[PDB]
Protein backbone atom coordinates (compact mmCIF):
# COMPACT_ATOMS: atom_id res chain seq x y z
CA UNK A 1 0.00 0.00 0.00
CA UNK A 2 1.76 3.12 1.28
CA UNK A 3 -0.62 5.43 -0.62
CA UNK A 4 -3.12 7.67 1.12
CA UNK A 5 -6.45 7.54 -0.72
CA UNK A 6 -8.56 10.63 -0.02
CA UNK A 7 -12.17 10.77 -1.15
CA UNK A 8 -13.37 14.31 -2.01
CA UNK A 9 -17.08 14.98 -2.56
CA UNK A 10 -19.96 17.16 -1.48
CA UNK A 11 -23.14 18.99 -2.43
CA UNK A 12 -25.23 15.81 -2.29
CA UNK A 13 -28.38 17.73 -1.26
CA UNK A 14 -29.93 14.53 0.10
CA UNK A 15 -32.84 14.11 0.46
CA UNK A 16 -34.31 17.50 -0.56
CA UNK A 17 -32.88 17.48 -4.08
CA UNK A 18 -31.77 13.85 -4.54
CA UNK A 19 -32.51 10.61 -2.82
CA UNK A 20 -29.15 8.83 -3.27
CA UNK A 21 -25.81 8.67 -5.08
CA UNK A 22 -25.82 7.07 -8.55
CA UNK A 23 -25.96 3.30 -8.23
CA UNK A 24 -22.69 3.02 -10.18
CA UNK A 25 -21.01 5.39 -7.73
CA UNK A 26 -22.18 3.28 -4.79
CA UNK A 27 -20.61 0.18 -6.36
CA UNK A 28 -17.22 1.93 -6.50
CA UNK A 29 -17.30 3.42 -2.99
CA UNK A 30 -16.90 0.38 -0.73
CA UNK A 31 -15.40 0.17 2.80
CA UNK A 32 -11.75 -0.66 3.26
CA UNK A 33 -10.03 1.35 0.53
CA UNK A 34 -10.20 5.05 1.49
CA UNK A 35 -8.12 6.54 4.37
CA UNK A 36 -9.71 10.00 4.61
CA UNK A 37 -12.84 11.74 3.40
CA UNK A 38 -12.90 15.52 2.81
CA UNK A 39 -16.46 16.73 2.31
CA UNK A 40 -17.26 20.22 0.98
CA UNK A 41 -20.66 20.09 2.74
CA UNK A 42 -24.36 20.16 1.85
CA UNK A 43 -24.95 16.58 2.84
CA UNK A 44 -27.56 17.64 4.07
CA UNK A 45 -28.57 15.39 6.93
CA UNK A 46 -27.09 12.94 9.43
CA UNK A 47 -27.97 9.93 7.23
CA UNK A 48 -25.36 11.07 4.71
CA UNK A 49 -22.76 11.68 7.42
CA UNK A 50 -23.53 8.16 8.68
CA UNK A 51 -23.07 6.77 5.16
CA UNK A 52 -19.66 8.48 4.86
CA UNK A 53 -18.56 6.92 8.15
CA UNK A 54 -19.11 3.46 6.61
CA UNK A 55 -16.56 4.28 3.91
CA UNK A 56 -13.72 5.51 6.10
CA UNK A 57 -13.10 6.14 9.77
CA UNK A 58 -11.64 9.67 9.26
CA UNK A 59 -14.35 12.00 7.92
CA UNK A 60 -13.98 15.77 7.49
CA UNK A 61 -16.89 18.04 6.68
CA UNK A 62 -17.23 21.82 6.44
CA UNK A 63 -20.58 23.59 6.71
CA UNK A 64 -22.60 24.19 3.55
CA UNK A 65 -25.32 26.82 3.26
CA UNK A 66 -27.96 24.04 3.25
CA UNK A 67 -26.38 21.82 5.91
CA UNK A 68 -28.63 20.93 8.85
CA UNK A 69 -25.71 20.42 11.24
CA UNK A 70 -24.48 23.87 12.28
CA UNK A 71 -21.68 22.31 14.40
CA UNK A 72 -19.54 21.65 11.31
CA UNK A 73 -16.62 24.08 11.06
CA UNK A 74 -16.85 26.87 8.50
CA UNK A 75 -13.50 25.93 7.00
CA UNK A 76 -10.80 23.42 7.83
CA UNK A 77 -7.10 23.00 7.10
CA UNK A 78 -5.55 19.53 7.23
CA UNK A 79 -2.25 17.84 6.43
CA UNK A 80 -2.05 14.52 4.54
CA UNK A 81 1.38 13.21 3.67
CA UNK A 82 3.50 16.22 2.67
CA UNK A 83 0.45 18.27 1.58
CA UNK A 84 -1.38 21.03 3.42
CA UNK A 85 -5.00 21.05 2.26
CA UNK A 86 -7.71 23.68 2.78
CA UNK A 87 -11.43 22.97 2.70
CA UNK A 88 -14.34 25.39 2.29
CA UNK A 89 -17.84 24.90 0.92
CA UNK A 90 -17.44 28.01 -1.26
CA UNK A 91 -20.69 29.94 -0.95
CA UNK A 92 -18.53 32.44 1.03
CA UNK A 93 -16.27 32.96 -2.00
CA UNK A 94 -17.50 36.09 -3.81
CA UNK A 95 -18.14 35.92 -6.71
CA UNK A 96 -19.01 32.20 -7.18
CA UNK A 97 -15.79 30.35 -7.99
CA UNK A 98 -13.76 33.41 -9.02
CA UNK A 99 -10.17 32.32 -9.43
CA UNK A 100 -8.95 35.53 -7.81
CA UNK A 101 -11.02 35.05 -4.64
CA UNK A 102 -9.87 31.42 -4.37
CA UNK A 103 -6.20 32.40 -4.75
CA UNK A 104 -6.75 34.92 -1.94
CA UNK A 105 -8.05 32.09 0.23
CA UNK A 106 -5.03 29.92 -0.63
CA UNK A 107 -2.61 32.60 0.64
CA UNK A 108 -4.76 33.30 3.67
CA UNK A 109 -4.88 29.55 4.52
CA UNK A 110 -1.28 28.83 3.33
CA UNK A 111 -2.24 25.53 1.67
CA UNK A 112 -0.83 23.52 -1.23
CA UNK A 113 -4.33 22.41 -2.26
CA UNK A 114 -7.57 24.38 -1.93
CA UNK A 115 -10.77 22.32 -2.01
CA UNK A 116 -14.15 23.98 -2.42
CA UNK A 117 -17.59 23.24 -3.80
CA UNK A 118 -20.95 25.03 -4.14
CA UNK A 119 -20.80 25.46 -7.90
CA UNK A 120 -21.64 21.81 -8.63
CA UNK A 121 -19.05 21.97 -11.37
CA UNK A 122 -15.94 19.79 -11.24
CA UNK A 123 -12.68 21.66 -11.71
CA UNK A 124 -9.09 20.71 -10.96
CA UNK A 125 -6.29 23.07 -12.02
CA UNK A 126 -2.86 24.37 -11.01
CA UNK A 127 -2.37 28.13 -10.51
CA UNK A 128 1.00 29.47 -9.28
CA UNK A 129 2.25 26.08 -8.02
CA UNK A 130 -1.03 25.89 -6.06
CA UNK A 131 -3.67 23.24 -6.71
CA UNK A 132 -7.42 23.92 -6.74
CA UNK A 133 -10.08 21.21 -6.58
CA UNK A 134 -13.83 21.37 -6.88
CA UNK A 135 -15.34 17.87 -6.70
CA UNK A 136 -18.63 18.98 -8.25
CA UNK A 137 -21.80 17.33 -6.96
CA UNK A 138 -21.70 13.56 -6.34
CA UNK A 139 -25.47 13.28 -6.90
CA UNK A 140 -25.84 15.64 -9.85
CA UNK A 141 -28.15 17.84 -7.75
CA UNK A 142 -29.18 21.07 -9.46
CA UNK A 143 -28.35 24.39 -7.86
CA UNK A 144 -29.00 28.05 -8.54
CA UNK A 145 -27.68 28.95 -12.01
CA UNK A 146 -27.52 25.36 -13.32
CA UNK A 147 -29.82 22.35 -13.63
CA UNK A 148 -27.99 19.99 -16.05
CA UNK A 149 -25.31 18.70 -13.69
CA UNK A 150 -22.95 15.75 -14.26
CA UNK A 151 -22.59 13.66 -11.06
CA UNK A 152 -18.96 13.51 -9.96
CA UNK A 153 -16.47 13.05 -7.14
CA UNK A 154 -12.70 13.18 -6.75
CA UNK A 155 -10.17 10.66 -5.44
CA UNK A 156 -6.72 11.91 -4.43
CA UNK A 157 -3.85 9.42 -4.28
CA UNK A 158 -1.18 11.11 -2.15
CA UNK A 159 2.27 9.60 -2.27
CA UNK A 160 5.53 11.40 -1.50
CA UNK A 161 5.26 14.86 -3.17
CA UNK A 162 2.89 13.90 -5.98
CA UNK A 163 -0.90 14.04 -5.78
CA UNK A 164 -2.77 11.99 -8.42
CA UNK A 165 -6.30 13.35 -8.67
CA UNK A 166 -8.81 10.92 -10.13
CA UNK A 167 -12.13 12.40 -11.26
CA UNK A 168 -15.14 10.09 -11.54
CA UNK A 169 -18.11 11.17 -13.67
CA UNK A 170 -21.43 9.58 -14.56
CA UNK A 171 -21.68 10.42 -18.27
CA UNK A 172 -24.60 8.74 -19.96
CA UNK A 173 -25.01 5.59 -17.89
CA UNK A 174 -21.31 4.79 -17.42
CA UNK A 175 -18.41 5.95 -15.27
CA UNK A 176 -15.64 7.90 -16.97
CA UNK A 177 -12.38 8.42 -15.11
CA UNK A 178 -9.71 11.06 -15.69
CA UNK A 179 -6.48 11.84 -13.86
CA UNK A 180 -4.50 15.01 -13.13
CA UNK A 181 -1.01 15.09 -11.60
CA UNK A 182 0.14 17.87 -9.29
CA UNK A 183 3.68 18.28 -7.90
CA UNK A 184 4.58 20.00 -4.64
CA UNK B 1 -4.51 21.32 -16.46
CA UNK B 2 -2.91 18.01 -17.72
CA UNK B 3 -6.10 15.93 -17.89
CA UNK B 4 -5.21 12.41 -19.05
CA UNK B 5 -7.81 9.70 -19.49
CA UNK B 6 -7.45 6.47 -17.52
CA UNK B 7 -7.98 2.99 -18.91
CA UNK B 8 -10.81 0.74 -17.70
CA UNK B 9 -9.97 -0.79 -14.34
CA UNK B 10 -6.82 1.26 -13.72
CA UNK B 11 -8.37 3.74 -11.26
CA UNK B 12 -7.78 2.95 -7.54
CA UNK B 13 -11.41 2.06 -6.87
CA UNK B 14 -11.14 -0.84 -9.40
CA UNK B 15 -7.97 -2.83 -8.44
C1 LIG C 1 -24.62 29.36 5.92
AS1 LIG C 1 -22.70 29.67 6.28
C2 LIG C 1 -22.34 30.46 8.03
O1 LIG C 1 -21.83 28.16 6.21
O2 LIG C 1 -22.04 30.76 5.09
Amino acid sequence: AGHRLVLVLGDLHIPHRCNSLPAKFKKLLVPGKIQHILCTGNLCTKESYDYLKTLAGDVHIVRGDFDENLNYPEQKVVTVGQFKIGLIHGHQVIPWGDMASLALLQRQFDVDILISGHTHKFEAFEHENKFYINPGSATGAYNALETNIIPSFVLMDIQASTVVTYVYQLIGDDVKVERIEYKK
Amino acid sequence: VQREDVETGLDPLSL
